[PDB]
RNA sequence: UAUGACUCUCUUAAGGUAGCCAAAUGCCUCGUCAUCUAAUUAGUGACGCGCAUGAAUGGAUUAACGAGAUUCCCACUGUCC
RNA sequence: UUUUUUUUUUUU
RNA sequence: CCCGUCGCUCCUACCGAUUGAAUGAUCCGGUGAAAUGUUCGGAUCGCGCGAGAAGUCCAUUGAACCUUAUCAUUUAGAGGAAGGAGAAGUCGUAACAAGGUUUCCGUAGGUGAACCUGCGGAAGGAUCAUUG
RNA sequence: UCCGCCGGCACCUUAUGAGAAAUCAAAGUUUUUGGGUUCCGGGGGGAGUAUGGUCGCAAGGCUGAAACUUAAAGGAAUUGAC
RNA sequence: UACCUGGUUGAUCCUGCCAGUAGUCAUAUGCUUGUCUCAAAGAUUAAGCCAUGCAUGUGUAAGUAUGAACAAAUUCAGACUGUGAAACUGCGAAUGGCUCAUUAAAUCAGUUAUAGUUUGUUUGAUGGUAUCUACUACUCGGAUAACCGUAGUAAUUCUAGAGCUAAUACGUGCAACAAACCCCGACUUCUGGAAGGGAUGCAUUUAUUAGAUAUGCGAUGAUUCAUGAUAACUCGACGGAUCGCACGGCCGCCGGCGACGCAUCAUUCAAAUUUCUGCCCUAUCAACUUUCGAUGGUAGGAUAGUGGCCUACCAUGGUGGUGACGGGUGACGGAGAAUUAGGGUUCGAUUCCGGAGAGGGAGCCUGAGAAACGGCUACCACAUCCAAGGAAGGCAGCAGGCGCGCAAAUUACCCAAUCCUGACACGGGGAGGUAGUGACAAUAAAUAACAAUACCGGCUGGUAAUUGGAAUGAGUACAAUCUAAAUCCCUUAACGAGGAUCCAUUGGAGGGCAAGUCUGGUGCCAGCAGCCGCGGUAAUUCCAGCUCCAAUAGCGUAAUUUAAGUUGUUGCAGUUAAAAAGCUCGUAGUUGGACUUUGGGAUGUCCCGUUACUUUGAAGAAAUUAGAGUGCUCAAAGCAAGCCUACGCUCUGUAUACAUUAGCAUGGGAUAACAUUAUAGGAU
């Protein structure tokens, strides 16, 4: 190609966005944003595949351009706007407030929140370094830049960010013993406490998290998010709890429903 | 045009490529500046990749020198080239290229000399106080005292006159100023 | 691209391996005619589910028992062929998969419980009603004689609630006749 | 169809074998075919009941050589226009 | 230990 | 039962003068559009200055063409010579019996044709055998 | 002359072995398939031919096709006929 | 899902192939063809050539209106504040679609790196010194489009003058005002401090300096890295002379919500280059590369950046039987497709990913992004028009045409769905969808069912162009429904069946292989026959009639898999069937004897150099494959969907598995590979 591209196939679209096989010849291609674009869940999808307040792409359109639908407290009128892990969705007009939360399968859930506990959420620090005039400042996975930083975050910590005033109320340090969610891999939407962690020189640091049920799982750092000090998360979960079921265990479960 | 493209070489085993594709735009090369020394001051703007800018000298008459050891950096004048490790044609083109050795006027830090130590090579008292202050730590490299004998100062361009447009420098001293004034003796 | 194209499909049936075997045409020829069939595809057609089936089973039966993936799908087709009648609640193994014939799957499809329970005087006759519309197995008119009728379904099967055996508006003809007679 | 592997015969002992060719050797003849040219009684290659080729009256070929006879091409030019 | 060549196509 | 020359029809390739031909890619040298940079140049336009076209100089990328040679894929060719196939052709009888000279291998020579002969070898011989 | 050991050219008997058998004490220990390792065959002709390369004074040696053609060719053994 | 059968003979057992049987999301062709649902479709030969039409344009309250454009108002005043064509300005056109020509460690797959670079845009943060003596900042200057009027030419979004008038176009310019740091520094109660001056935003360039960590000081495995300070430098496209809504508090000053725009960092969308391993046939390709870069070093140029990418000098290096180099490919690579005991064999132009191309080369402007071709420039090959002076070209985009061939569709409708794009909720989109042709391929499924009578075989069954009434879709058609509008499907008024003429075909009947020693004709003829064989006057085999057999809306005929243990690694052969070099030596290659810590007591636990290999983990696009759930009437499918009609609920579901080699991490130390041992220069 001589440049960027513009379209995006809808076999190409990522996975966990659940879009029909035969829907189409094309997915909404994510924009540019805070999130990446296979990590992210478009407000068109989630306007009109999820709660299917829109039946159409002009109906997204539609909806959007009314100024109806905000993103961390915020405005937004880009359809394909990246909407990624722990993002707040805000629909003042039907006083509905959702968070962006990765289920058992791995798949983005809208898990409705409180109005209190609409008015903040976390992120993850990439790294902290000077800037220009020695400001010290930190930048977070969801392309959020804070100057002036508390000295003791450092990368790969979580830190609680008030929207509503934009700043920082409190912060995770990374270690062993703190509940934390996976954002990647196989193991995504997994919830667990670190069990210990192997850092090998000039390569991937693993992290070793054990289920509430006592299920361990390894992964890779860059896909672990921390969510509370200790054992309790700092937010409210989606249904399950980030249990991963068996398959045996989810058909009886099914079957006793059903009788 | 000019390319730097690896298509037109030959493999490490010395076998033969065959073109599969043609010339791309972020690969290509650009004419070489060839910067001379000129009263007639000339630099052209060039756009490159990205929308950024790039200045080619032509003609270059002046630089910004700097004397390391006394950590005085001055805008002198470039009198001429005296050697070119490179190539020794450059040396008689009077080629102006980065690392050149060339000849700069000792005017600017004669006059900071001058200035700051009270020496040639009215006054309040806190001024003579200063200066026999500094008077104690004067210590001058005896080859460059008699460069400044005649007016000259020899010279290194750090800069790439072909990239920035500049021809800056730095005055030798001590053991590379040796190297470069025997090698010039011949 | 065309989205169409992503759309897939498969064959449900092969041919034999040797096209004149005498005993092999016998028996298809005996079982055809039993069952009201039209030709030997329809045989065929399910001799392949039924071999599918077996394999499936055999291949479950192949690992260690107490293996998930086991456990699992041979619950999910011990379950399917409950539901579809093949097995009774005693036959609650995977080795009575194994012992499944072409007569069990024949036996449950819609033109031989039509035939079964009385709504028609002959396979044949059965096969006649359910192409014209006359048999609903609940609320649906269905017109395909290789309809499987699951076994929660077996007791709903009726005529048409729009056809002259199962409600008014008799025939065409027979308004026809009437029509005539009339004079 | 044609010829004749084969058989028998006459003068005069035998009946041109291996080879080669319109040859410095062929009358017919500027033979026939291909090639070289715009055009070739020339050159080359091929064919052969060859007026009248043919085996130390030596047959066939042959690198290297030649003030030896021949044809063509490039360069060159007052040979010529 | 003299000499002794040959037998049309298909099928039974 | 069977071998070959010779005789007829057809098919497939092989050799071949023609200093054969075509196409593609590389090799040697030469010419070389256009564009770019550089030198000179100054129609003209604005306030002694600023900008600046045509044109010109030398370089870079370099299409295209010519010369030399080598590979790769095709293809024409007078004529020459092989193989194969085809119900009832001619001349012999070489191979099968000890096939009427046992057969066969290597090598050399010679005859219409199969083939014959010389030297050495094998039994796949027609002898598993003379302490006679 | 007699009794033994090692190595060698061979022979006779035998199948619990192999094999299509003829036969083989290695041609055995092979669908109960595996000790290590080299070469080499893929129906019969065309053909050990054409072409290229290489060796040779030559004769020829080594390497070595294809087009096309064909339902058999061939091995062991049985009966008869000769 | 581990399978064979006919054919050499008088007969036998073999080797061995030929033939048969079955399969192809495999092409083509022959015949036949009633219904429903899906669906490939000028790749193969020509990346050959193209008439004609279309496929890229774009407007918000928020850049620029004086159309001599429309409409409503104004009786008097009004710069304009409603629509706005045209035009300037900005953005886009580098996406998408098409094709597989070139290309054999190259593209490409997995796996790495940028501490070796660029990145319009989106998202989060960050913008302090310009005039300093000119002196608009209550706001600088000169043009040009549209418009109008003089036209040239045969002619083109070919083209020259003349008259106006705008900016978020162009060119300038105060740039609201400071502090701190550094240098010079008159003067001076002089180890001092001091007036004054210079420098000082952000950006660039070069130097000096700090950036520690066995009473302050960040990050990495690793950086003189991030960053700070100083000295200077640059004739800096930077540091807002822009626009829409509203309308307010103090005494003219302040004041909200936005739009657009410039600069820095981070982030996102990406590119470029890059680490390791991996590709078909060929030796009738064994040496190749190095004048003129080949391998490496030093210094430079160029690049966004690393690098012989290029230049100057220097050295002789670099690859190769572990197959370099050269050649062939009817060779784009992969995800995958066909067949499936296992191992394997064959295919992969084509909708997803990556690469390349736009008739063949080369060069280049614009732009964040192109060596762009529905952009330009030149040559070459083709080629349209001409008034003969010139001028215009690129369908391997959607249709369509010629050619080529065995071989492939309409010059239709639409932006309604999916999504892309622009100034933009609105325009455009031959991307994409709808419909037309369509027996590529796939799914379901009509052509009859039931009684009476007569014949038959044992009340029970079969046959009958005999009788009798019932049923229904193929067709036809109001209507509704569908649909962007149509059409089709589904539903359904009135019609629509007795030789139910609403008439089923394709191949065969000696064997393989199911089905006639029937009848007539021909007479080694004509012909059949994949193979074996039929036909010579009594032909189950030809040509026909009857009858019968297989499949069935399908069937026949003309590269590839299986069968093939006839390519054999699992797993073939070499005495006579084809086969072991005449014999020995011998380098690459392959292979290579034994030996080094076992046991009990107890109870996973206590006591006496480098690799192969194996266990586990992470990660490893979708689609396809396997597979869970789900009555599209069933099915191929699809990702739906279910209760009850609650102005709702199921947080509804949209799992899971597989994935060679190569890479990363982890446990084991049997079996193996390489190195080492003793001249002690050994350990401590
Ligand atoms: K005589
Ligand atoms: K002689
Ligand atoms: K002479
Ligand atoms: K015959
Ligand atoms: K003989
Ligand atoms: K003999
Ligand atoms: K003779
Ligand atoms: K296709
Ligand atoms: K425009
Ligand atoms: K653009
Ligand atoms: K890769
Ligand atoms: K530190
Ligand atoms: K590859
Ligand atoms: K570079
Ligand atoms: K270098
Ligand atoms: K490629
Ligand atoms: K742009
Ligand atoms: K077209
Ligand atoms: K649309
Ligand atoms: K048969
Ligand atoms: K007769
Ligand atoms: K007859
Ligand atoms: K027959
Ligand atoms: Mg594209
Ligand atoms: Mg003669
Ligand atoms: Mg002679
Ligand atoms: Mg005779
Ligand atoms: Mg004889
Ligand atoms: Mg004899
Ligand atoms: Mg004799
Ligand atoms: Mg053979
Ligand atoms: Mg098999
Ligand atoms: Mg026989
Ligand atoms: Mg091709
Ligand atoms: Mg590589
Ligand atoms: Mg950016
Ligand atoms: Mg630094
Ligand atoms: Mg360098
Ligand atoms: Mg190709
Ligand atoms: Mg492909
Ligand atoms: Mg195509
Ligand atoms: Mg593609
Ligand atoms: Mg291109
Ligand atoms: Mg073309
Ligand atoms: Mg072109
Ligand atoms: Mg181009
Ligand atoms: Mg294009
Ligand atoms: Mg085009
Ligand atoms: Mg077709
Ligand atoms: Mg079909
Ligand atoms: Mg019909
Ligand atoms: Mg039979
Ligand atoms: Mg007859
Ligand atoms: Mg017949
Ligand atoms: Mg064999
Ligand atoms: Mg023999
Ligand atoms: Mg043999
Ligand atoms: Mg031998
Ligand atoms: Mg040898």
């Amino acid at each position: 190609a001589r440049g960027l591209k513009k379209h995006l196939k809808r076999l190409n679209a990522p996975k966990h966005w659940m879009l029909d096989k035969l829907g189409g010849a094309f997915a909404p291609k994510p924009s540019s944003g805070p999130h990446k674009s296979r990590e992210c869940l478009p407000l068109i999808i989630i306007l009109r595949n999820r709660l299917k307040y829109a039946l159409t792409y002009r109906e997204v359109i539609s909806i959007l351009m009314q100024r109806q639908v905000m993103v961390d407290s915020k405005v937004r009128t880009d359809k394909t706007y990246p909407a990624g892990f722990m993002d707040v969705v805000s629909i003042p007009k039907t006083n509905e407030n959702f968070r962006l939360l990765y289920d058992t399968k791995g798949r983005f859930r809208l898990h409705s929140v409180r109005d209190e506990e609409a008015k903040f959420k976390l992120c993850k620090v990439r790294s902290v370094q000077f800037g220009q005039k020695g400001i010290p400042y930190l930048n977070t996975y969801d392309g959020r830049t804070i100057r002036y930083p508390d000295p003791l975050i450092k990368a790969n910590d979580t830190i609680k960010l008030d929207l509503e005033s934009n700043k920082i109320v409190d912060f995770i340090k990374f270690d062993v013993g703190n509940v934390v969610m996976v954002t990647g891999g196989r193991n995504r939407g997994r919830v667990g406490v670190i069990k210990n962690r192997e850092k090998h020189k000039g390569s991937f640091e693993t992290v070793h998290i054990q289920d509430a049920l006592g299920h361990e799982f390894a992964t890779r750092l860059g896909n672990v998010f921390t969510l509370g000090k200790g054992t309790k998360p700092w937010v409210s979960l989606p249904k399950g709890k980030g249990i991963k079921l068996s398959i045996i265990e989810e058909a009886r479960k099914r079957l006793a429903a059903q009788s | 045009g000019i390319s730097r493209d690896s298509m037109h070489k030959r493999r490490a085993t010395g076998g033969k490529k065959k073109a599969w594709r043609k010339k791309r735009k972020y690969e290509l090369g650009r004419q070489p500046a060839n910067t001379k020394i000129s009263a007639n001051k000339t630099v052209r703007r060039i756009r490159v990749r990205g929308g950024n800018v790039k200045w080619r000298a032509l003609r270059l008459d002046t630089g910004n020198y700097s004397w390391g050891s006394e950590a005085v950096t001055r805008k002198t004048r470039i009198l001429d080239v005296v050697y070119n490790a490179s190539n020794n044609e450059l040396v008689r083109t009077q080629t102006l290229v980065k690392s050149a050795i060339v000849q700069v006027d000792a005017a600017p830090f004669k006059q900071w000399y001058l200035q700051h130590y009270g020496v040639d090579i009215k006054k309040s008292n806190h001024v003579l106080r200063k200066i026999e202050t500094r008077q104690k730590d004067r210590k001058l490299d005896p080859h460059i005292e008699e460069q400044f004998g005649g007016g000259r100062l020899l010279a290194c361009i750090s800069s790439r006159p072909g990239q920035c447009g500049r021809a800056d420098g730095y005055i030798l001293e001590g053991k590379e100023l040796e190297f470069y004034m025997k090698k010039l003796q011949k | 691209v065309h989205v169409a194209f992503y759309r897939n499909y498969g064959k449900t049936f092969k041919k034999p391996r040797r096209p004149y075997e005498k005993e092999r045409l016998d028996a298809e020829l005996k079982l055809v005619g039993e069952y009201g069939l039209r030709c030997k595809r329809e045989l065929w057609r399910v001799q392949y589910a039924l071999s599918r089936i077996r394999n499936a089973a055999r291949m479950l039966l192949t690992l260690d028992e107490k293996d998930p993936r086991r456990i699992f799908e041979g619950e999910a087709l011990l379950r399917r062929m409950n539901r579809y009648g093949l097995l009774d609640e005693s036959q609650n193994k995977l080795d009575y998969v194994l012992s499944l014939t072409v007569e069990n799957f024949l036996e449950r499809r819609l033109q031989t419980l039509v035939f079964k329970t009385g709504m028609a005087k002959s396979i044949h006759h059965a096969r006649v009603l359910i192409r014209q519309r006359h048999i609903r197995v609940g609320r649906q008119v269905v017109n395909v004689p290789s309809f499987m009728v699951r076994l929660d379904s077996q007791k709903h099967i009726d005529f048409s609630l729009i056809s002259p055996f199962g409600g008014g508006r008799p025939g065409r003809v027979k308004r026809k006749n009437q029509k005539a007679a009339a004079k």
